[PDB]
C-alpha cells in the first residue's frame, strides 16, 4: 500500500471555524495561473466566485474568456465573451485530445476532488509537496513518469506542477511550494464543499434547538412517570389455619 | 382492546381478581427528584455487576481473537517487508 | 414471603422519598401546576420553531 | 396468463439497438503476420494480431507461476495464430501502445505496464491481464468478435 | 524560503524518528540488486509515511 | 371523548428507554421518505446525466439540496444502526415469542436491505457500478438459467441507462411497500402487546395507558437520537461512505478494493468465506430463510424462557459479526486473515436463537 | 416557596389557552428564533471575522484600487 | 375450512350485471398500474429528451413498447368511462345512503382526475405544454398569492425539466394512494353491503354467498369489457387523443385550439362559462366540495327513497354534461354557442342529488 497522508491542522478543521477565504482567494489565483489549462472544474460557474470576489471583478473575469453562442442567422457557429452564468472554460475538447496532450494520461476533473480521495485535503497537500524524493531501487521511470510516494502505485504522470516564486500573489504573501499547495488545497476544498460555513452554522442551530426540546420533554416524561413510580399495592389476606 | 390476544390470554389464565388495593398519587404531589440519586446508584451498580457477568465470555473470545489478529498482522508485515508477496 | 401482602414499597418509604414537602401557605398546588406548565412551554416552543 | 407474463418480461429484455452493436465481423486477410491492428467494438478498442509461431513458442515456454494473473495461451487464447485483446490497461485507464515493451509486446506508458504477446501482465501495477472478448474464428477471411 | 526549512526538517525527522526504517530500507535495497521484478516501492512508501508524520506538520505551521 | 382516547390501548410499566428504538426507526423512515421524494423530483436516471445531476444540479442549484442529500445518506445509515439495535434488543428479551411481529420484522429487514442497495446504485459512480457488477456476477452462478437471467436483470451485457431507470423505479417503489409492512408490524404488536423488561401476564389494573406518557418518552428519546444523527449530517457527512463514489463511473477501470456499505458487510463476508459460488448463494438463501420462524407449522412448538448463558452468547454473536465484517474487508491485501474470517463466519452460523425443546427425547 | 407569585402567574398566563398560546409564541420568537438562532449566528460571524468573506472582498477592492494606481 | 371461505361474506341476489362496474374499474386500475410501471422503467423526464424517448426509444426499440403505451392510454380512457358509468349507477339506485362508500368514492374520483392530468403532462408535446400553461394561469388568479404560488409550483417563470420531474414523481406516487383508497372503499362496502336493484333488509336465509358466483360473474363481465377495450387498443389507438400531442412542444408557438382530454371537458366548461377568474375558481371548488356529503355533521339527517322523477332528471343531467363538453370545445370559433353552453352549465349546477326533508317545515 502507498503512503498514508499525515493529518494536518487545517483552519476549517477547528472549533467554531470555517474556510479562511484568504487561502481561497490565493488558491483561485494559483488555479487561474497554473492548472487552468490542464484540469477542469465542470461544476463551478463564474457567478460562484461572487463569494470572495467583488461583483465587478467577477464580471470582468467572466468577460475575459470566450464561450459558444447560438448559431448565426445562416447557421454558422459563433463565439461570445463569457458572462456570470456561464460555466468556466473547459481546457480540452474531448478526452482523446486531453490524453494526447498529457502523453496518454487523462487529468481528472477537480470539482469534487477533496471528496473523491481518501483523506481528501491532506492527501492533495501531500500529493503536491511530495515530488522531489529519490526514486526507489528497481523502479523504471519513463521520461513522462515521476515518483510520488502518495499516488496509487508510486508512479504518476503529472509533472511537478509547483515551483518557488512561480506566482506573484496580490496580497504579497510569498509563493513557496508549501504555501501554494496549501492555497490550492483550500481553494479545492471550497470547490468541493462551497457550503462549509452554512453547514456548520445550521449544525449549531439544529443541535441547540433539539437540546432545548430534549431537556423539556425529558422533564415532562419524568413528571408523568411519577404517577406509576410511586404506586402501592396491598393484598387482603386469606383465612389460613 | 377487548378483542386482543393478550386480553384473551389474561381471561383464560387469570382468575377473577379479588382483594387487590392500589394507591396512586397524582404527579403534582410527587417530586421528580424524590428517588433519583438512590436509583442512579442502585441501577449503576446492578448494571456493572450484570455486565461483568455476561461480558466475560465475549472478553475471553475477544482476547483470543486479538492474539490471532496480532500474529497475522505481524506475519503479513514481515511478508511485505521482505518482498515475499 | 411466599404469601404476599404488599407491593415493593411501604407507606413510610413513599412518605419519605416521593411525596413533596408540604407548603401550608399553598394548599392547592398552584406552585406545582405553574412550574409544570411553564416547564412544558419550552418543548412546545422548540417543536413549533422546528 | 402465460403469454402476458412472457410479454411483461420481454419489456425488460435488451433493446434492438443494443443487439445491433452486440457482434461485429472484421476481415482478417488484409492483415499480414507480425502486425497489430486496432479497431472499435462496443466503444472498447480491440487489438488484433496475426500471431506467428515464435510468439507461440515463447509463450508456451512461460511457466504458470511467474505470472501475476496465471493464464496460458490455450487457456485464454485458443486461436493459435490470432490474438484478440481489449486494448485497455487494467490498472487505471490507459491504452497500451503497440510494441515498445520489454517483452516485444504491449506496453502501457502511463505508469509502465508490460503485457506479453499472451496479454499477460508481467511487470508494473496492473493486477490482471488484458480482457479477451469471446471472439470466434469465422471463415479464414473474417473473424466474428462478440 | 520555506522549501529549505522543509528539506532540513525532513532530514532531521528521517534521522531522528525513522532511523530503524532507514536502516530497513537500506537493507532491502541490497536484496533486490540482481533479482528480477522486485522494487522497493513499499519500503520507500513506509519511510516517507514515517518521515512526514513529524516533518510535515512543522512546515505546515511556518506558512500563512 | 378524551378518556376513550386514553384507554384505547394499554401496555406494561416495564417499557425501559430501550423500547423506543421502533419509534426511532419510524422517525428515520419518515426522514428517508421525505428526502427521497425531494431528491427524485430533481433526478434523471441515465449514464450521461445521473452523476452530473446530483453533484451539479441538486447540490449546487438549490438552496439546501446538499442538506437534503446528506439527510438521505446519513438517514439510511442511522436507520440501519437503529434497526440492528432493535433486532439485538428483540433477541435479548426473547421477543421471538411474538411470532407475527418477528416474521413481519424479518420481511421488513430484507426489504430495507434491498432498498438501500438499489438506492446506492443510483449514484452512477465507480463504487455503485462495480457493486452492481459484483452482485450480478453472483447472480450468473445459478445453474442452467443464470446467464439469461442476468441479461433480463440488466437488459444487456453491461450496466446502462435502462438498467439505471429500472433501478430507479424499484428504489422508488419499495419504500412504500415497506411502509405497509410497518403498518402490519404495528397492527400485530397491538394485537399481542409488548414484552417489556420481563414477561408478565397483567390484568387491566397492572397496565397503564399508552397515550400520552409513552408518546412523550418517544419524543424525548427521538430528540436525543436526532441530536446524535445531526452531528453526523453537518460535521461527518461523508463518514458513512467510500470516497470512490465521488469518481464518475468508468466501466474500463476497476477500483482497487470493491467494498459495500457497512450495513451489508456481513452478507459480503458470507460470500468471501465460501469458495464455491453456488454454495455461497445457497448458504445466503438458507441464512435469510433461517432467520424466520416459518417451520414447524403443524407440529406443536412453544417457547421457554431465556437465561444468562444465552445473553452472553448473544454478545458473542455481535462480536463475531463485527470481526467478520472487518476481516472480509481486510482479506484483499493480507491473505493470512482467511483463518480468522472463516472462524468468525463458522461461529456466526452456529448460534442458537431458539432453544429446541426437541433437543431431549427418547428413542423407540 | 413563592406561593403568591405561583398563584398570580398561574391565574394570569397558564390558566387559559387564550394566553398560554400567545405566551408560547412569544417564547418561540423572542427566546429561540431571535435569541439562540440569531445569537449563535452573530457569535459565529464574530469569531471568524479576520477571515470573513466580507473582509476578503474589502481587502481585494482596496488592493485592486492600489494596483490600478500604477 | 373451505366452507368458512364460502360464508365469509354474503350479499343480495338482486345484483344485476350493472354491479360489476366496480370490478371493471379495478381491472383497469391494475392494467394502468402495470403498464405505467413498465413505462416508467424506460422514461426520462426532461424537456430535452422526453418526447424523444417516448416515441423513439420506448415504442421503436422495445419489442412491444408501443403496445404498452397504447394499453396505458386506452386504459386511462376506459377507466374514466367505467367510473362515469359507476357513478351514474350509484346515483340511479340512491346509493348516496352508503355514506362512507360514497365519500371515499368522491375522493378517489378527484385523485384519478389529478392522476390523469399529471400523466398527460409527461408527454412533452404541444397539447401537454399548453394545457399545463392554461391550468397554471388559472392558478394565477388567487388573491394575494397567485404569482408566488405559481412560481413555487412551476419552479420558475416557465415550464421546464424540473417541472417535468415534479410531474413525473407526482404521477408515480398518486396511483398508490389511489390503491389504498380503493382498499378503504371495499372495506366500507363490505361493512355496509350492497344495494342491488332494490333495497331490502335480508336475513341470512335471503342472502347468498359472494364466492364463487359473483367472482365468476365478474370474470364474465370483465372478459366482455376487455374485448371492447382491446377493440380500441388495436384498431383505434388514438381515438381519445389529439394529434397535436404528436408534435414536440414549442414554448414560442400556441396551438390553434387547446382542448383537454374528454374526461376533463366538463370541468373545462365551468371555466369557460364563468367570465371572472376568481369566481370560476370558487365555483370549481364549491362544485367539488358539494359532490361530497360532509354537511350536515351533527344535525339529524336521513335518506328516503328515489322515484321516477329523480331518475328522469338524472338522464337530463347526463345530457346537459355531454352537451356542455361539446359546446365548451366549439365556442372557440362560434360565438353564438355561448348561450347554450351557459344554459347547460346552469342546468347542471341546479341538479338535486339528495332530496332534503328540510324543504318542508313551518315558521315560529
Ligand atoms: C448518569 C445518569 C444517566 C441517566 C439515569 O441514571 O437515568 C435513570 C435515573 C433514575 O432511574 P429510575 O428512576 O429507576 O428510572 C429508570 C427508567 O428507565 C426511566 O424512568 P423515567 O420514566 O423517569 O425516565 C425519565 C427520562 C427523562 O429524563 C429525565 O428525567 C432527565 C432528568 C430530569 C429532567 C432534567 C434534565 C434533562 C436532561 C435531558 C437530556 C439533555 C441532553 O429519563 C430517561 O429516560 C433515562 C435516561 C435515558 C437515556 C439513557 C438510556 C438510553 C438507552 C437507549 C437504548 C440503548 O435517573 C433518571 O431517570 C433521571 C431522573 C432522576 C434524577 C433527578 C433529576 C432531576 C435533578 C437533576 C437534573
Ligand atoms: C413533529 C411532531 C412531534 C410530536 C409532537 C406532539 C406531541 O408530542 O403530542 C403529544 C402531546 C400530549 O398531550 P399533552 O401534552 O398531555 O396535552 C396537551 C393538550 O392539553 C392536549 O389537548 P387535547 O388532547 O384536548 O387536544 C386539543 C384538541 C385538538 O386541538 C384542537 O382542536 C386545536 C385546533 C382548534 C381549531 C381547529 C379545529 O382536541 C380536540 O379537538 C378533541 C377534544 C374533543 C374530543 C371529542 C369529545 O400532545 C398531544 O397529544 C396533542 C393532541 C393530539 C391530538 C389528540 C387529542
Ligand atoms: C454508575 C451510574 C450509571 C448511570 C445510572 C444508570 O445506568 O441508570 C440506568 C438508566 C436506564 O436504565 P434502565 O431503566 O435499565 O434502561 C436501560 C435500558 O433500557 C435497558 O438496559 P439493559 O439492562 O436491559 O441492557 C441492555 C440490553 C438490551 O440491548 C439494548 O438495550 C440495545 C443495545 C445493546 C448493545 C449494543 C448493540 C448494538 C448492535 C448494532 C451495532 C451496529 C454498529 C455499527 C457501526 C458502524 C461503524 C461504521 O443489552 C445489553 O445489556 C447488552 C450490552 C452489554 C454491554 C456491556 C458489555 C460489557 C462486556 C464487554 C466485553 C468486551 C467486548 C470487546 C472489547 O440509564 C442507563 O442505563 C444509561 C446507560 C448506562 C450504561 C452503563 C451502565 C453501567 C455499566
Ligand atoms: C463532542 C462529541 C463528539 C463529537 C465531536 C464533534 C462534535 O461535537 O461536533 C459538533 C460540533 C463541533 O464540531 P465543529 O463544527 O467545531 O468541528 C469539529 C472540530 N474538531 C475536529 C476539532 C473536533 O458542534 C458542537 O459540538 C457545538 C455544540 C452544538 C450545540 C450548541
Ligand atoms: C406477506 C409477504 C411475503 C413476502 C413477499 C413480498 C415481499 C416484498 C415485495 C418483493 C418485491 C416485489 C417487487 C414488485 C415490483 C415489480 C418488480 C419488477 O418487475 O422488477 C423489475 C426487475 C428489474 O431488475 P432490477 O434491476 O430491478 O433488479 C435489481 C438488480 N441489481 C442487482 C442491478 C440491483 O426485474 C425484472 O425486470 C425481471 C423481470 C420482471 C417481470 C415482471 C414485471 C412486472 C411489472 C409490473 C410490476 C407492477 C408493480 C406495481 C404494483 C404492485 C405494488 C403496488
Ligand atoms: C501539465 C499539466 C498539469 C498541470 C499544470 C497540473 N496537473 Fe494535475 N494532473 C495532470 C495529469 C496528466 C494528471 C493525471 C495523473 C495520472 O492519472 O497519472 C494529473 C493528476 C492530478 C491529480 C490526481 C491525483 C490522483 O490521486 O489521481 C490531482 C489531485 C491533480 N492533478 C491536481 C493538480 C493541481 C492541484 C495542480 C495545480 C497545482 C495540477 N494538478 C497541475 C496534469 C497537470
Ligand atoms: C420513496 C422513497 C424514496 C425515494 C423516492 C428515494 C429516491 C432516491 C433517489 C432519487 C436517490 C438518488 C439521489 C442521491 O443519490 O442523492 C436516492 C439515493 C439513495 N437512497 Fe433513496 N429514496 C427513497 C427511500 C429510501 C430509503 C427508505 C432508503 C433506505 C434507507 C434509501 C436509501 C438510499 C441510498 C442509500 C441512496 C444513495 C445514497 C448516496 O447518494 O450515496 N432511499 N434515493
Ligand atoms: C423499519 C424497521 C422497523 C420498525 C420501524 C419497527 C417498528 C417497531 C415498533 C414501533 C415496535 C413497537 C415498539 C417497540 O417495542 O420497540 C416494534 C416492536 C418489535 N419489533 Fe420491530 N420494527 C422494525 C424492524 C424489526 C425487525 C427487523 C425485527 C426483527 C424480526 C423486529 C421485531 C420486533 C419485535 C420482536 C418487536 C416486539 C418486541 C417486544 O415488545 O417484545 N422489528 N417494531
Ligand atoms: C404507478 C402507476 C403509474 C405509473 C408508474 C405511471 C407512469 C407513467 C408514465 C411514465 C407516463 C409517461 C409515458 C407515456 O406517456 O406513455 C404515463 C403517462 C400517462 N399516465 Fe400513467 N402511470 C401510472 C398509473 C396511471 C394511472 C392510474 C393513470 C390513470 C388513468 C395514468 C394515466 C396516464 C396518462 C393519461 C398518461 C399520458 C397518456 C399518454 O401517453 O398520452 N397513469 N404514466
Ligand atoms: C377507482 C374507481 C372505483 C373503483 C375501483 C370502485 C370499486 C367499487 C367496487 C368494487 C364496489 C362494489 C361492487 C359494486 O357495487 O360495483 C363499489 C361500490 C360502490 N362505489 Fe365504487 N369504485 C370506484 C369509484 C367510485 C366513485 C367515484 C364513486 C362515487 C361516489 C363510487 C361509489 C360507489 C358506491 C355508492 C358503491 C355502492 C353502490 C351500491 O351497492 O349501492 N365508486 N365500488
Ligand atoms: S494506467 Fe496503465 S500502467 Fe498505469
Amino acid at each position: 500500500v502507498d503512503s498514508h497522508p499525515p493529518a494536518l491542522p487545517w483552519p476549517h478543521f477547528q472549533w467554531f471555524q470555517g474556510l479562511d477565504w484568504r487561502s481561497v482567494r490565493r488558491g483561485k489565483e494559483v488555479y487561474e495561473q497554473v492548472f487552468a489549462p490542464c484540469h477542469s472544474l465542470s461544476f463551478i460557474k463564474y457567478r460562484h466566485f461572487e463569494a470572495f470576489m467583488s461583483k465587478e471583478e467577477v464580471k470582468n473575469m467572466a468577460a475575459s474568456f470566450e464561450v459558444d453562442d447560438d448559431p448565426d442567422e445562416k447557421g454558422e457557429a459563433r463565439k461570445r465573451p463569457g458572462k456570470r452564468f456561464d460555466t468556466v472554460v473547459q481546457p480540452y475538447k474531448n478526452e482523446q485530445e486531453a490524453r494526447y496532450a498529457n502523453n496518454g494520461a487523462l487529468p481528472p476533473d477537480l470539482s469534487v476532488i477533496t471528496n473523491a480521495r481518501h483523506g481528501g485535503v491532506d492527501y492533495i497537500y501531500a500529493l503536491l509537496t511530495g515530488y522531489g524524493r529519490p526514486v526507489p531501487g528497481g523502479v523504471q521511470l519513463s521520461t513522462t513518469q515521476w515518483y510520488n510516494p502518495y499516488f496509487h502505485g508510486g508512479i504518476i504522470g503529472m509533472p511537478p506542477p509547483l515551483t518557488d516564486d512561480m506566482i506573484e500573489y496580490e496580497d504579497g504573501t510569498p509563493a513557496s511550494v508549501p504555501q501554494m499547495a496549501k492555497d490550492v488545497t483550500c481553494f479545492l476544498e471550497w470547490c468541493s464543499n462551497p457550503w462549509w460555513d452554512e453547514r456548520k452554522l445550521l449544525g449549531y442551530k439544529t443541535i441547540a434547538t433539539l437540546a432545548v426540546i430534549a431537556v423539556s420533554s425529558g422533564y415532562y416524561n419524568r413528571f408523568l412517570s411519577g404517577l406509576w413510580r410511586s404506586r402501592r399495592l396491598a393484598f387482603r389476606p386469606f383465612n389460613y389455619s | 382492546e377487548g378483542h386482543s390476544a393478550y386480553v384473551a390470554l389474561e381471561q383464560r389464565v387469570n382468575t377473577r381478581q379479588k382483594g387487590i388495593i392500589q394507591r396512586h398519587l397524582s404527579p403534582y404531589d410527587v417530586d421528580i427528584r424524590g428517588n433519583g440519586f438512590r436509583q442512579i446508584y442502585r441501577l449503576g451498580m446492578q448494571k456493572i455487576r450484570y455486565f461483568g457477568l455476561i461480558g466475560t465470555p465475549c472478553l475471553l473470545v475477544a482476547g483470543a481473537y486479538r492474539g490471532i489478529w496480532v500474529f497475522c498482522e505481524r506475519l503479513e508485515d514481515e511478508r511485505y517487508w521482505s518482498n515475499a508477496l | 414471603q411466599l404469601r404476599p401482602s404488599r407491593g415493593a414499597y411501604s407507606d413510610e418509604f413513599v412518605r419519605e422519598n416521593y411525596i413533596k414537602a408540604a407548603d401550608p401557605e399553598d394548599p392547592y398546588n398552584y406552585r406545582s401546576r405553574a412550574f409544570t406548565y411553564a416547564a412544558k412551554i419550552p418543548m412546545w416552543a422548540g417543536l413549533l420553531a422546528g | 396468463t402465460r403469454v402476458t407474463v412472457v410479454y411483461l418480461m420481454s419489456q425488460f429484455m435488451p433493446s434492438k439497438s443494443s443487439l445491433a452493436l452486440a457482434n461485429i465481423e472484421v476481415d482478417i486477410g488484409d492483415i499480414p503476420e507480425g502486425k497489430t491492428v486496432t479497431i472499435m467494438w462496443q466503444g472498447k478498442p480491440v487489438f488484433l494480431r496475426k500471431r506467428t509461431d515464435a510468439e507461440i513458442e515463447d509463450m508456451r515456454a512461460v511457466p504458470m507461476d511467474a505470472l501475476k494473473d496465471p493464464q496460458t495461451d490455450e487457456e485464454r487464447l485458443g486461436e493459435g495464430r490470432w490474438a484478440v485483446f481489449m486494448a485497455v490497461c487494467t490498472h487505471l485507464g490507459c491504452v497500451p501502445v503497440i510494441d515498445q515493451g520489454s517483452y516485444n509486446a504491449y506496453f502501457c506508458p502511463c505508469h509502465g505496464s508490460h503485457y506479453d504477446h499472451s496479454g499477460r501482465i508481467r511487470k508494473g501495477p496492473a493486477p490482471l491481464n488484458l480482457e479477451v472478448p469471446p471472439f470466434k474464428l469465422l471463415d479464414d477471411s473474417t473473424l466474428f468478435i462478440g | 524560503s520555506v522549501s529549505e526549512l522543509k528539506l532540513k526538517f525532513e532530514e532531521e525527522c528521517a534521522h531522528h524518528h525513522c532511523h530503524d526504517i532507514v536502516k530497513k530500507v537500506e537493507v532491502c535495497e541490497e536484496s533486490i540488486k540482481g533479482k528480477e521484478g522486485k522494487n522497493c516501492l513499499f519500503q520507500h512508501a513506509r519511510l516517507w509515511e514515517c518521515v512526514d508524520h513529524c516533518a510535515s506538520p512543522k512546515v505546515f505551521a511556518l506558512l500563512k | 371523548n378524551k378518556i376513550s382516547l386514553y384507554r384505547s390501548y394499554s401496555t406494561t410499566i416495564l417499557l425501559s428507554p430501550a423500547y423506543s428504538l421502533g419509534f426511532c426507526a419510524s422517525i428515520f423512515i419518515v426522514i428517508q421518505i421525505i428526502s427521497g421524494y425531494i431528491l427524485a423530483s430533481n433526478y434523471i436516471a441515465s449514464t450521461n446525466e445521473s452523476f452530473n445531476i446530483i453533484h451539479n444540479v441538486i447540490m449546487r442549484e438549490l438552496d439546501t439540496g446538499w442538506l437534503i442529500r446528506f439527510n438521505h445518506i446519513n438517514g439510511c445509515a442511522f436507520l440501519f444502526i437503529v434497526i440492528y439495535m432493535h433486532i439485538y434488543r428483540s433477541l435479548y428479551h426473547n421477543s421471538i415469542t411474538k411470532t407475527s411481529v418477528w416474521i413481519v420484522g424479518i420481511i421488513m429487514y430484507i426489504l430495507i436491505c434491498g432498498i438501500a442497495f438499489t438506492g446506492y446504485s443510483l449514484v452512477y459512480g465507480q463504487m455503485s457500478l462495480w457493486a452492481i457488477v459484483v452482485i450480478c456476477s453472483l447472480v450468473t452462478a445459478i445453474p442452467f438459467i443464470g446467464n439469461k437471467l442476468l441479461i433480463l436483470i440488466w437488459g444487456g451485457n453491461i450496466v446502462s441507462s435502462v438498467t439505471l431507470q429500472r433501478i430507479f423505479c424499484i428504489h422508488y417503489l419499495l419504500p412504500l411497500l415497506l411502509i405497509l409492512f410497518i403498518i402490519i408490524h404495528l397492527y400485530n404488536l397491538h394485537n399481542v402487546n409488548s414484552t417489556g423488561d420481563n414477561y408478565f401476564i397483567n390484568n387491566r389494573y397492572d397496565r397503564i395507558n399508552f397515550y400520552p406518557l409513552l408518546l412523550i418518552r418517544d419524543v424525548f428519546i427521538g430528540s436525543n437520537i436526532l441530536i446524535i444523527y445531526n452531528i453526523f449530517v453537518y460535521y461527518y457527512s461523508d463518514l458513512f461512505g467510500h470516497p470512490d463514489n465521488y469518481v464518475p463511473a468508468n466501466p474500463l477501470v476497476t477500483p482497487s478494493e470493491i467494498m459495500p456499505e457497512f450495513y451489508l458487510l456481513p452478507f459480503y463476508a458470507l460470500i468471501r468465506a465460501i469458495p464455491h459460488k453456488v454454495l455461497g448463494i445457497i448458504i445466503m438463501v438458507l441464512f435469510l430463510l433461517s432467520l424466520t420462524n416459518l417451520y414447524p407449522i403443524y407440529f406443536i412448538r412453544f417457547y421457554n424462557n431465556i437465561n444468562i448463558l444465552q445473553r452472553s452468547l448473544l454478545l458473542l454473536l455481535l462480536l463475531d459479526l463485527v470481526i467478520a465484517s472487518k476481516l472480509c474487508l481486510l482479506i484483499n491485501h493480507y491473505e493470512s486473515f482467511y483463518l480468522l474470517l472463516i472462524l468468525s463466519i463458522l461461529c456466526v452460523l452456529s448460534h442458537h436463537i431458539y432453544n429446541t425443546s426437541f433437543n431431549f427425547s427418547n428413542s423407540i | 416557596m413563592l406561593a403568591n407569585f405561583s398563584r398570580f402567574f398561574y391565574k394570569t398566563f397558564l390558566q387559559s389557552n387564550a394566553t398560554l398560546i400567545p405566551l408560547t409564541l412569544v417564547f418561540t420568537y423572542x427566546x429561540x428564533x431571535x435569541x439562540x438562532x440569531x445569537x449563535x449566528x452573530x457569535x459565529x460571524x464574530x469569531x471568524x471575522x479576520x477571515x470573513x468573506x466580507x473582509x476578503x472582498x474589502x481587502x481585494x477592492x482596496x488592493x485592486x484600487x492600489x494596483x490600478x494606481x500604477x
